[PDB]
RNA sequence: UGACUGCUCCCUAGCAUGCUACUACCG
RNA sequence: GCGGUAGUAGCAUGCUAGGGAGCAG
């Protein structure tokens, strides 16, 4: 915290990597050894060679993965399109690069007039599409990082919150795993910068055997990696054209903090009834069980989703370090503690400070998430019930308690104060009873960041827990953006559940005979997925009638909408997927001199099948 | 599968059946061609029936030895092209200026983004537009970082020459506009 | 991991691991293989063991395939398998293999383990593969063979030319010079750091090196192992003479001083590898320097198997050759510069194939053939193309230490290919213009053993003299001083004093390194000094053993000199077949 | 994904051992390749086992099975054998009418056209079939023409006289007028330009196109392009109009050529007039006096 | 140029389990 | 007679791996 602080004042060229010039086989190269933050301090290497002979292959790894190389081997950079302190340059000719548009599917539009869709003046209209973008859409996308400032944070109270968020994490466990146990969905996703020349991770993969991969992980625990990343542009469709942007973390980073943080992260989903609902299907009665451990029993509930505006770019340095440290707290056996030091700071060298490569050319990247490490959605998930605590304890502390009348909630602030300022060790008594008190009267339910809290009420009415202008408060001065109060919604009724989660409303129908939450998309989206593909190949039905079985999966639960159109959706898909088979069958059976003899395709085109998949049992 | 060793026992003894089919003879030659015939068989219940689980076997391990094979050869591949790459991105390290910023450091140790800022022998500046422009890479030289540059060539965003005659305020808006100066060190 | 196989040249990946270079073995050859030897383990992308818990059992044919590991009798799950079956053992592509008849051999080579000279007969009598595969293991039972000699470890510093020097305990200490060139390297605390390349001498530890240096305590020299590495490249290529001298640009205008030299530039232009017939010391350091001229536009390679034979061929380079566009390579012992360094693509072009970058040429030039090995000559093959190819030399010489040899001796044709190549497809070509010496061995060569090609040179001015004497020898570690051989130095040296200014040649030089603190002739290593040796010699038997009596040891003595060199032959083999004057004891 | 040249049938076959390899359907892909050395078949993948490192050949002997292909050696069991029925199983596995014709038809294909006789059987043939005929006739040309060498020239002499010698052993060209042996020079890494040129005899005499100079070690060829498939026929449908409407018969001709109309209205009433004609007998005059006769 | 993570459908392959009948052989 | 066990099909369940596609942050 403090070194945030005193790090402002001196001059930014001279963060960032060490060097110094070793000589390998007689020749000499530059290599990283140590690391300067503007937080942790000067951190150094542990085990530099000043010579060899020869390098092995987990050494031509963590050689050619490095910036000291190709940064110290190119032509100086002046980019006068952004304010983030650029480095160095690689090519002769800066790059580019574009986004194309979507693809329109006609037959589908045909036929979807046809049933009546598009009558201008109906409740269902186009809305998403797929934007396009110019020339230098990356780097003025890049640029945004002028949203983040250094911070410094309150101390005294963030050595308090971070106790009752640790107590939230502590059904769950976790520790350091083998690299004969790690799972790796998806073997064919680049590998970032240095190595996408050359294949996908796979073959990386490959080639380093178990002992090598823990050679190397357990090298970088008396080590530090700093590290490249590319920037990457999305091509999806949306409701706004300000492009997405996602960073491709290179391949020695994500293989080890794999093996470092697996164990928790695979144990967090797959846990049910907990805070946090990461990897708990909304399928066969889920839904339904989410939004009634929510409702715990609070006694006169609400709801209160809200959203912070730029989220991974606005983020604060502390709070990402935070979140490190609260992932990173199981290990109070596999690993030592100046493993978990070097452990941390391979992190913040890789995910907090890197080299981003928006371009052809590298830059700095002062602070704040990268969507596109290991452990994002889970980090966010950490930093998200941070906020919930903090702006709890502001509204409780600032409160006139001379007019409060219950008597347990005054010394309840009364010893909040006195642990929180006047103390300098723990006490986790009283941690134990704030973190009771505050599940009794706010429970949560927290994704990667979009929330839903069903807050007592006759409470938060008399400023005894959060409000919303309490997040307003909070996130002004601790992460310096506006929460504008026309994002933030406040349900007052509950049999109609949150106005939208995960970005799905929530009907209570009355299905069998009893009643249910199914959970309803947004007709134009449904709507907008089944007219604009990417690639002549979607476009193409019959080839892939595979999209409109699960389109008409998710469109499902409009069919027991009140308003009309929207249920028309739903029998639109069933006839244009009963249209696209009969259609192929005798197609194909022309050109051939048969076709389509056993059936049970008719499956697929009546309602009886996709209705399974709401109703608990599977 | 057809040439096993218990192949011949069964030969021999359904033949034999069959010969005894041919004459044709007591209740007991059926009690014979009944006991012979499913030991017999009882025979082959083993050999194309474990062999053939033999074969399953092999083949399958065969295949997967050939496909550990095909990745040993991939790592000797990544490794040959890293190297190369290693040992020629190394030699324009310039090996001057580098050798004296380095020798007179405490030990070794000099932050990264310093190297290219006092030893590279190359500008590459960009321009969004003329405004921005003058107040730096005007004329043919100017200075920045304190080191005494001189313009030698610009490009644009299409990628060809203009020469700097044309970058005035009312050529301007025909200049694909993000001009791309690339200038050099000059002692 | 895959390749052919070193017999069948059929696609494969089974390595016989039971050898020391371990050679790629198609399946039904390594059958062949493993039968008839104790080549009991064979490696593929696995090493073939029962890998059980604690196991450890070696053997392919005993071996049995249990699930995914391997095992044998007393491991293997109910569900097992033959690894040993059908003369063909389990390995890649058992569907692919020619087998072949021919597997004694690569048995012999596996078994035989280079100590006799039929070994010799082996590597040059087999298929150019398998004699190419045997020239590497041959280098491997080299390394084994050399480096079991201790580590000469000079712990303290006399003087010059003489130091105490010791070794690692029980690890035998080489012979004498110039086969083993040495070099030194001194401690530091956790490392090494250069001493210096040397040959060694004894006392005190005299010394007369190649290098030099400070010499301190500890001061340890070895003669440094490498690794031979395989040799892909024949060792000659077949050739043919072609319709026309292409490839090549002929002149009509050349210096005639070289008469019978361009006769023969003609016929290496029309044919690719050849070789001329001319005895020690014929202008061949004027053949194919003349050639350089001759042809002005072709690239040569000038070679030799030593760094210090090249000495002629260095020599008159930059005096009847232009300046300019000649080249030679020095590695970082120190060699002849007067060309230039790194610099491929200069139309003249010298270095020895101990250093020197991969290429292509046109004509080549390698001399120091007598003492070369096929490992070497596959070198070559390796490191350039040309169209056409002259060694220089001759086989009649003498041939390097064929140390391993501790029997029946190797002969000349035996030596490398050109040598069986010159006698039985005869000479490629000669040199008659022998301007070396005088009448005598002249046509002692000739009608010797040097097949009657060359003529009376020049005058017989009378200087090598003769006895029948006797001598008494006496040995010590792995070398021979002979004092009756000694005193026999003065006892000759009396009756005229155009024996006392020349060189004392030796068979061994201790008996030099220490009649020289007597007289002080220099010391001289019979081995590699062709080219450097004087117009007037003296050489003394000192030893009447093979090193001394052959038939070809005396060809490459008698040479040496001009008109002058005390021939004491007492040893009994060549005697009553050259005829000089016979002057008593006095 | 197209049709075979004798029964106007889409197929999706692909010859294995041909020129370009051509279409083939089914059953008529089995009269093609039975009564020839023909021994695989590409499709809209290739025909054969797709288990790893596998090494087949003829299309017989291997085996369908699951969503890929097998073979005996590595197959598994639940076979399907590919050449089976008469019908080798690809696209369009029924519709397909095959033909006897065929060793015709592959002769036609199967001519290594080295022989007048293989003209005679390119005369041994119909449209499909000799457009046919005509592309695998010119194939095999360039496929020969290709087999010398690329004329280096390494020393410069005079214009029209070099030291020329070529890359190795590939044969020697009929140096006339036959050979447009131009040049691609080399510079640093690619092979570009010395020209287009006409090597005879010199000292090499050669014949330079537009102005050029000749370097060292660079060469000359004819580098070959791709000759592709055609469509409609040689000889046009034939018929010779009812009458000579809807055209603009001006009455001034230009009498030079007193032969000339006297063709000219047969020829407006003709479609493809291919006459016998000797050398500067009104022909040179026909067609230009035709511009009178039919300026519009 | 194609990031990490979660849920879901569809088509092949393999293993296990059971279910399964027809044959066997023994008591 | 009843069971034994062994080979052969057939069905279901589950697990595995590889393939195609969709949605959420
Ligand atoms: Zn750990
Ligand atoms: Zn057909
Ligand atoms: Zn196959």
């Amino acid at each position: 915290n403090f070194n945030v602080l005193f790090s402002t004042v001196f001059p930014p060229t001279s963060f960032g990597p060490l060097v110094r010039k070793i000589f390998v086989d007689g020749v000499p190269f530059v290599v990283s050894t140590g690391y300067h933050f503007r937080e942790l301090g000067v951190v150094h290497n542990q085990d530099v060679n000043l010579h060899s002979s020869r390098l092995s292959f987990k050494e031509l790894l963590v050689y050619a993965a490095d910036p000291a190389m190709h940064a110290a081997s190119g032509n100086l950079l002046l980019d006068k399109r952004t304010t983030c302190f650029s480095v160095a340059a690689l090519t002769n000719n800066v790059a580019f690069q574009t986004v194309k548009p979507g693809n329109f599917n006609k037959d589908f539009y045909d036929f979807a007039v046809s049933k009546g869709f598009f009558k201008e003046g109906s409740s269902v209209e186009l809305k998403h599409f797929f934007f396009a973008q110019d020339g230098n859409a990356a780097i003025s996308d890049y640029d945004y990082y002028r949203y983040n400032l250094p911070t410094m944070c309150d101390i005294r109270q963030l050595l308090f919150v971070v106790e009752v968020v640790d107590k939230y994490f502590d059904c769950y466990d976790g520790g350091c795993i083998n690299a004969n146990q790690v799972i790796v969905n998806n073997l064919d996703k680049s590998a970032g910068f240095p190595f996408n020349k050359w294949g996908k991770a796979r073959l990386y993969y490959d080639s380093m055997s178990y002992e090598d991969q823990d050679a190397l992980f357990a090298y970088t625990k008396r080590n530090v990696i700093p590290t490249i990343t590319q920037m990457n542009l999305k091509y999806a469709i949306s409701a706004k054209n300000r492009a997405r942007t996602v960073a491709g973390v290179s391949i020695c980073s994500t293989m080890t903090n794999r093996q470092f943080h697996q164990k928790l992260l695979k144990s967090i989903a797959a846990t049910r009834g907990a805070t946090v609902v990461i990897g708990t299907s909304k399928f066969y009665g889920g839904w339904h069980n989410m939004l009634k451990t929510v409702y715990s029993d609070v006694e006169n509930p609400h709801l209160m989703g809200w959203d912070y505006p730029k989220c991974d770019r606005a983020m604060p340095n502390m709070l990402r370090i935070m979140a490190s440290l609260v992932l990173a707290r199981k290990h109070t056996t596999c690993c030592s503690l100046s493993h978990r030091f070097y452990r941390l700071a391979n992190e913040c060298a890789q995910v907090l400070s890197e080299m981003v490569m928006c371009g052809g050319s590298l830059y700095v990247k002062p602070g704040g998430t990268s969507s596109g490490d290991a452990t994002t959605a889970y980090a966010n998930s950490v930093f998200n019930i941070c906020q919930a605590v903090t702006a709890n304890v502001n509204a409780l502390l600032s409160t006139d308690g001379n007019k409060i009348a219950d008597k347990y909630v005054r010394n309840l602030q009364h010893r909040l104060y006195e642990c929180l300022y006047r103390n300098r060790d723990v006490d986790t008594d009283f941690v134990n009873e704030f973190y009771a008190y505050l599940r009794k009267h706010f429970s949560m339910m927290i994704l990667s960041d979009d929330a839903v809290v069903c807050f007592n009420s006759t409470y938060a009415s008399q400023g005894l827990v959060a409000s919303i202008k309490n997040f307003k408060s909070v996130l002004y001065y601790q992460n310096n953006v506006f929460m504008s109060e026309a994002k933030c919604w406040t349900e007052t009724d509950l049999t109609k559940g949150p106005h939208e989660f995960c970005s799905q409303h929530t009907m209570l129908v009355k299905q069998g005979d009893d009643y249910v939450y199914l959970p309803y998309p947004d007709p134009s989206r449904i709507l907008g997925a089944g007219c604009f593909v990417d690639d002549i190949v979607k476009t193409d039905g019959t080839l892939m009638i595979e999209r409109f079985v699960s389109l008409a999966i998710d469109a499902y639960p409009l069919t027991k909408h009140p308003n009309q159109e929207y249920a028309d959706v739903f029998h639109l898909y069933l006839q244009y997927i009963r249209k696209l088979h009969d259609e192929l069958t005798g197609h194909m059976l022309d050109m051939y001199s048969v076709m389509l003899t056993n059936d049970n395709t008719s499956r697929y085109w009546e309602p009886e099948f996709y209705e399974a998949m709401y109703t608990p049992h599977t | 599968f057809s040439s096993l060793p218990s192949y011949a026992a069964f030969a021999t003894a359904q033949e034999a059946y069959e010969q005894a089919v041919a004459n044709g003879d007591s209740e007991v030659v059926l009690k014979k061609l009944k006991k012979s015939l499913n030991v017999a068989k009882s025979e082959f219940d083993r050999d194309a029936a474990m062999q053939r689980k033999l074969e399953k076997m092999a083949d399958q391990a065969m295949t997967q030895m050939y496909k550990q094979a095909r990745s040993e050869d991939k790592r000797a591949k990544v490794t040959s092209a890293m190297q190369t790459m290693l040992f020629t991105m190394l030699r324009k390290l310039d090996n001057d200026a580098l050798n004296n910023i380095i020798n007179n450091a405490r030990d070794g140790c000099v932050p990264l983004n310093i190297i290219p800022l006092t030893t590279a022998a190359k500008l590459m500046v960009v321009i969004p537009d003329y405004n921005t422009y003058k107040n730096t890479c005007d004329g043919t030289t100017f200075t920045y970082a304190s080191a005494l540059w001189e313009i030698q060539q610009v490009v644009d965003a299409d990628s060809k020459i203009v020469q700097l005659s044309e970058i005035s305020m009312d050529n301007s808006p025909n200049l694909a506009w993000p001009l791309i100066v690339t200038a050099l060190r000059a002692n | 991991a895959v390749g052919a196989c070193v017999l069948c040249n059929s696609q494969t990946s089974l390595r016989c691991g039971a050898c020391i270079r371990r050679p790629f073995l198609c399946c039904k050859c390594c059958y062949d293989h493993v039968i008839s030897t104790s080549h009991k383990l064979v490696l593929s992308v696995n090493p073939y063991v029962c890998n059980a818990p604690g196991c450890d059992v070696t053997d392919v044919t005993q071996l049995y395939l249990g699930g995914m590991s391997y095992y044998c009798k007393s491991h293997k799950p109910p569900i097992s398998f033959p690894l040993c079956a059908n003369g063909q053992v389990f390995g890649l592509y058992k569907n692919t293999c020619v087998g072949s008849d021919n597997v004694t051999d690569f048995n012999a080579i596996a078994t035989c383990d280079w100590t006799n000279a039929g070994d010799y007969i082996l590597a040059n009598t087999c298929t150019e593969r398998l004699k190419l595969f045997a020239a590497e293991t041959l280098k491997a039972t080299e390394e084994t063979f050399k480096l079991s000699y201790g580590i000469a470890t000079v712990r303290e510093v006399l003087s010059d030319r003489e130091l105490h020097l010791s070794w690692e305990v029980g690890k035998p200490r080489p012979p004498l010079n110039r086969n083993y060139v040495f070099t030194g390297y001194r401690v530091t605390k956790n490392s090494k750091v250069q001493i210096g390349e040397y040959t060694f001498e004894k006392g005190a530890v005299v010394y007369r090196g190649t290098t030099t240096y400070k010499l301190n305590v500890g001061d340890y020299f070895v003669l440094t192992s490498h690794t031979v590495m395989p040799l892909s490249a024949p060792t000659l290529v077949p050739q043919e003479h072609y319709v026309r001298i292409t490839g090549l640009y002929p002149t009509l205008n050349i210096s005639d001083e070289f008469s019978s030299n361009v006769a023969n530039y003609q016929k290496v232009g029309m044919q690719k590898y050849s070789t001329l017939q001319g005895p020690p010391g014929t202008g061949k350091s004027h053949f194919a320097i003349g050639l350089a001229l001759y042809y002005p536009s072709a690239r040569i390679v000038y070679t030799a198997c030593s760094h210090a034979a090249v000495d002629a061929l260095c020599e008159k380079a930059l005096k009847y050759l232009p300046i300019d566009k000649c080249s030679r390579i020095i590695p970082a012992v120190e060699c002849f510069d007067k060309f230039k360094v790194n610099s491929t693509l200069e139309q003249y072009v010298f270095c020895t194939v101990n250093a020197l970058p991969e290429t292509t040429a046109d004509i080549v030039v390698f001399d120091e053939i007598s003492m070369a090995t096929n490992y070497d000559l596959s070198v070559v093959n390796a490191r350039l193309r040309a169209k056409h190819y002259v060694y220089i030399g001759d086989p009649a010489q003498l041939p390097a230490p064929r140390t391993l040899l501790t029997k029946g001796t190797l002969e000349p044709e035996y030596f490398n290919s050109v040598c069986r190549l010159m006698k039985t497809i005869g000479p490629d070509m000669f040199l008659g213009t022998c301007r070396r010496c005088p009448a005598e061995i002249v046509d002692t060569v000739s009608a010797l053993v040097y097949d009657n090609k060359l003529k009376a040179h020049k005058d017989k001015s009378a200087q090598c003299f003769k006895m029948f004497y006797k001598g008494v020898i006496t040995h010590d570690v792995s070398s021979a001083i002979n004092r009756p051989q000694i005193g026999v130095v003065r006892e000759f040296l009396t009756r005229n004093p155009a024996w006392r200014k020349a060189v004392f040649i030796s068979p061994y030089n201790s008996q030099n390194a220490v009649a020289s603190k007597i007289l002080g002739l220099p010391t001289q290593t019979v081995d590699s000094s062709q080219g450097s040796e004087y117009d007037y010699v003296i050489f003394t038997q000192t030893t009447e053993t093979a090193h001394s009596c052959n038939v070809n040891r005396f060809n490459v003595a008698i040479t040496r000199a001009k008109v002058g060199i005390l021939c004491i032959m007492s040893d009994r083999d060549l005697y009553d077949k050259l005829q000089f004057t016979s002057l008593e004891i006095p």
